[PDB]
């Protein structure tokens, strides 16, 4: 469970998601890697695009020291992932234009450096501004609950 | 100018409701990265979190007093209320209201609402 | 919820001499720090934010540094104004709580 | 007709061609690859910027760049003599999709 | 791998009607995106139109010319695809193929809504007009 648990929940308790979420979204990762690597650190983003995504919501964590998994572009050299954007969405159009938009972020090696040091409540105002500012995302559910450091 | 005044009733029977209300100004609670929140400092100690509200409505509660208290916003007229049920003479303390600023900054820090609890 | 640790309880100058302040935090609470100080009768002001810069108003006497679980405030030339009971409030992580604070006096 | 494409290409054998596809679609996306033969149904040799699927012979691959996208043939054999069809998006951000002309491809 | 066969071409009297048919077999139809293409004789492929899965809510695109006088719907209980046809005019004749198709996005050099591709096509069924 490298992630998983820890981010999922909060899709789960608002109805973001179906309660089996998490079990989904292993699988399809194992098929479909989630690890991408920056000039930074690894950004990782785990999908399934499934009926049983309720409403559309981007999940948010910020790990103390990298996870190591596979890479999204099908390659075994493990991605020292230190961001992960588990996101909940339904559809197709959607979901490429989350990752256009995650690209953006990717990018911007000042803000990760930051995002790497910054509290929750910081966390959320940066991202939150990001979505909502954007020209593009409009219905996507996105709130401090979303917002999380993992331990260890 | 931001300032925030109090007000709140002086002796409290205990077990009973404290009421505490601050009179919030000079710009719109509503801002974003902007907040308001109290708190607690008993006579000769040092100083405690009581309660936090948000531009989004989001709240916070000290997990050890939280059984105890609600806060609410109210725009119209810019109110904060903060109420706390069954309070006891442990509880004496001035309540302080401060102002939060965007990534954290309280500096207002308006005088305290002197609160007492006897028989 | 990480806790911050204040040290000494209290401390002993004279007017015109130098001070220093410890906090520490029960876990990493990286840059959110900040450092208050109340004179008898009144409500607290802000001296340092983000654990290190001066907040608007603040003389330039005094300052801080540290990083991860470790800060301190240094004062210099105290002045009788600059004697007081000193607070560390912890911002990483709501509740935004408090070590006990520290009182210094004049020798 | 969104994407543009060569009518065919008399092709020596065990030789390199490229059949090309043009439009202001392929500026932001890729093409997918097709070869058909009469009486079957077409088979997809090629998609996005470098994947060649599998059940397929691993002889040759595609590419894009600027505003065309492209299907090298190589080492072609008999069995490559087949009619071949590029296709993507209408439009740069549309989710229609189109297909070129048809390219006739023999292999002599 | 996967079996997808088609049915139900045949000759339509210009302004008639008629129905396609298509079965499938050996993948997951419910969250399949499954495509129709036709070509009439000495032309190349034409995109007819797509319909998409439950995650999205069975919406159906289709190509301009042919907005209005088709309509697409499945029934994935029987891993069946149906399609029907109005007011057909002899530019409609050719056969129709029925594909499964997969989506295509690279993260770091694409654009939303990224590209498609045409993975599994069946043989065809073929309709012919007056
Ligand atoms: C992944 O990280 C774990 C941490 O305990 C380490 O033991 C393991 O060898 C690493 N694997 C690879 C392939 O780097």
């Amino acid at each position: 469970e490298d992630i998983i648990r820890a981010l999922a929940s909060p899709l789960i308790k608002d109805g973001m998601v179906d309660e089996d979420f998490a079990e989904k979204v292993i699988e399809n990762e194992s098929r479909y890697p989630s690890g991408l690597q920056a000039k930074g650190v690894g950004f990782a983003i785990p999908h399934v695009l499934g009926d049983y995504v309720r409403d559309n919501a981007i999940s948010v964590g910020i790990l103390d020291k990298p996870v190591n998994f596979s890479e999204w572009y099908q390659s075994p050299d493990p991605v020292p992932v230190r961001v992960v954007f588990m996101l909940a969405i339904r559809t197709w159009d959607d979901i490429t234009n989350v990752m256009n938009w995650i690209k953006d972020v990717v990018l911007d090696e000042e803000f990760m450096k930051r995002l790497l040091n910054m509290s929750d409540e910081e966390i959320y105002r940066q991202i939150y501004t990001r979505i909502s500012k954007a020209p593009n995302l409009s219905g996507i559910n996105f709130s401090r609950e979303y917002v999380r450091h993992l331990n260890g | 100018q931001v300032t925030l005044k109090e007000s709140g009733p002086g002796i409290l029977q205990p077990s009973q409701t404290l009421s505490l209300t601050c009179s919030f100004s000079g710009f719109s609670l509503s801002t974003f990265g902007m907040g308001v929140g109290w708190i607690r400092q008993p006579s000769g100690k040092g100083l405690e979190w009581l309660a936090h509200i948000w531009w989004d409505d989001d709240k916070f509660y000290n997990p050890a007093l939280k059984s105890r208290l609600t806060i609410s916003k109210d725009t119209s007229k810019n109110q904060v209320f903060l109420k706390i049920a069954n309070v006891d003479t442990a509880d004496t303390a001035t309540y302080y209201c401060a102002r939060i600023g965007e990534d954290y900054f309280l500096d207002v820090w308006g005088k305290g609402t002197t609160v007492t609890v006897s028989s | 919820d990480i806790q911050m640790t204040q040290s000494p309880a209290s401390l002993s100058a004279s007017v015109g001499e130098t001070v220093t302040i410890t906090c520490r935090a029960s876990g990493n609470i990286h840059n959110y720090l900040a450092w208050y100080q109340q004179k008898q009768g009144k409500s607290p002001q802000l001296l340092v934010y983000n654990a290190k810069t001066l907040a608007d108003g603040v003389p330039s006497r005094f300052s801080g540094s540290g990083s991860g679980t470790q800060y301190s405030l240094k004062i210099n030339s105290l002045q009788p104004e600059d004697f007081g009971s000193y607070y560390c409030q912890h911002f990483w992580s709501a509740p935004y709580t408090f070590g006990g604070g520290t009182n210094l006096e004049i020798k | 007709y969104e994407l543009t494409q060569e009518t065919g290409v008399s092709v020596a054998l065990g030789r390199t061609v490229t059949i090309t596809c043009r439009g202001d679609s392929l500026r932001s996306h890729y093409a997918s690859w097709y070869q058909k033969k009469p009486g079957q149904a077409p088979i997809l040799l090629f998609y996005g910027k470098n994947n060649r699927p599998s059940g397929v012979p691993d002889r040759f691959s595609g590419s894009a760049s600027g505003n065309r996208a492209s299907l090298t043939i190589s080492g072609a054999q008999a069995e490559d003599d087949a009619e071949y069809y590029c296709s993507s998006r209408d439009k740069s951000g549309s989710r229609l999709s189109v297909f070129g002309g048809g390219t006739k491809l023999t292999v002599l | 791998e996967v079996q997808l066969v088609e049915s139900g071409g045949g000759l339509v009297k210009p302004g008639g009607s008629l129905r396609l048919s298509c079965s499938a077999s050996g993948f997951d139809f419910d969250n399949a995106w499954m495509t129709w293409v036709r070509q009439p004789p000495g032309k190349g492929l034409e995109w007819v139109g797509r319909i998409t899965g439950p995650g999205e809510g069975w919406s159906v695109d289709y190509a301009a010319p042919v907005e209005g006088r088709f309509t697409i719907s499945r029934l994935n209980s029987i891993n069946f695809l149906y399609l029907e046809m109005n007011n057909l005019r002899m530019e409609d004749s050719g056969l129709y193929f029925c594909a499964r198709t997969g989506k295509y996005y690279d993260f770091w050099s694409g654009y939303p809504p990224g590209e498609e591709y045409f993975q599994d096509w069946g043989r065809g069924t073929l309709v012919t007009v007056s």
